[PDB]
């Protein structure tokens, strides 16, 4: 009786991971997404697979 | 005065009104940046006298006669981006499908 | 210097259209791993070549709709075009436009590929129309850079521009994106035994392996002489 009418809109926003990002592992283990440096500071491999 | 959406909110900026639709809400498929406003509900608001100065007022400005409060669903803070979808259920005696 | 024995780029091998390895005549250790590392960030990262920055379709906006027949929607074809890569002149801001009509197959061929936008992988897996009454017709804006980006950057600049059906896109701009540098000990006999360095690049067809590894190493020299001051 209140609204004659209503009107419901929805956005969806996307969301990619930031400093602070919580994951998880199935072996229980988890943990805080806590520093990310340039991709060549990761250890390569004997082929360099980073 | 039942609070209708057509856009028409008072004291609006264009930048504002030129996002929602007609109907008040907007169309479909950009995005949405802030805490812009959606649709345009327009609260109804008591009358006056013949008020002298707020006549004078309306000779000069006039179209709003401080009769329509702005009502008009707006963005929330810290809320931004793409949009999923929006739906209108209108009570039976109320007929507009204006969008 | 003393005998510095100053090298040359020898046996640059090309397996593939979007990969080379070259090889190096030796030089000293305890430098050729810090000479392949400051190679390899200088063609990588700071790296010239294309990629897309916008997006459009008359029927198709910013929000993430499938196109009339084509399974994957705007989101989705975003991602399976960006499986490729396109090319554009040494001028930037080059456009392809990927437009095809029927139900076979979608792929490169039916896409704007210029002598400014050039195409080298045209078959990929581009959602093609499932409906015959559709004609799909997408125009990317494939421009050049360098650096990775978001699409909220050019929210300032594209405000009044970037309207209601213009989409802008974003990219992760590493042109080389991959190269190995391998210091051994090797091609010296006569004088002291020496480093030889591999360099293993790799782009997605943006820029020429060689001219990667020249770009690359100037800048090795320019920021190398700058600790002078």
């Amino acid at each position: 009786p209140g609204v004659l009418k209503i009107v419901k809109v929805y956005l969806a926003v996307k969301r990619r991971i930031q400093p602070g990002d919580k994951m998880a592992g199935r072996h229980g283990n988890k943990g805080v997404i806590s520093k990310i440096n340039p991709i060549e500071d990761m250890p390569y491999d004997e082929n360099g697979t980073p | 005065g039942p609070e209708e959406i057509t856009a028409d909110i008072p004291n609006v900026g264009e930048a504002a009104l030129s996002k929602l639709d007609e109907s008040g809400i907007v169309y479909i498929g950009a995005e949405v940046t802030g805490g812009d406003i959606l649709v345009g509900k327009v609260t109804p608001k008591g009358e006056t006298q013949l008020t002298p100065e707020e006549k004078l007022l309306r000779a000069i400005f006039g179209e709003k006669a401080s009769d329509v409060k702005d009502s008009s669903l707006r963005v929330p803070n810290g809320v931004s981006g793409t949009v999923i979808d929006v739906q209108v259920f209108t009570r039976d005696g109320v007929e507009k499908d204006k969008r | 210097v003393t005998e510095f024995l100053k090298p040359r780029l020898v046996d640059i091998e090309q397996v593939s259209s979007t990969h080379a390895k070259v090889t190096l005549e030796p030089l000293e250790r305890g430098f050729g791993h810090t000479l392949g590392n400051a190679l390899r960030r200088i063609l990588l990262s700071s790296m010239p070549g294309c990629a897309v920055t916008e997006v459009e379709i008359d029927g198709v906006l910013h929000e993430y709709s499938t196109k009339e027949g084509v399974q994957e929607d705007i989101l989705e074809i975003l991602l399976n075009l960006k499986g490729l890569a396109v090319r554009v002149q040494g001028k930037d801001e080059v456009i392809l436009t990927l437009n095809k009509s029927g139900i076979g197959p979608v792929t490169a061929a039916d896409i704007t590929h210029d002598g400014d936008v050039e195409i080298v992988k045209p078959q990929h897996v581009i959602c093609h129309l499932t409906d015959e009454n559709a004609s799909i017709s997408m125009r990317i804006k494939v421009q050049r850079g360098r650096g990775y980006v978001p699409a909220s950057t050019r929210i300032h600049s594209e405000e009044d521009e970037r309207p209601i059906g213009r989409l802008l896109v974003d990219a992760c701009y590493s042109p080389v994106e991959r190269i190995a540098y391998n210091v051994e000990a090797a091609r010296v006999e006569q004088r002291t035994d020496l480093d030889k360095l591999v360099i293993e690049m790799e782009t997605n067809g943006t820029i020429d392996p060689e001219e990667a590894i020249r770009r690359a190493a100037t800048i090795l020299a320019e920021q190398l002489e700058a600790f002078v001051d």
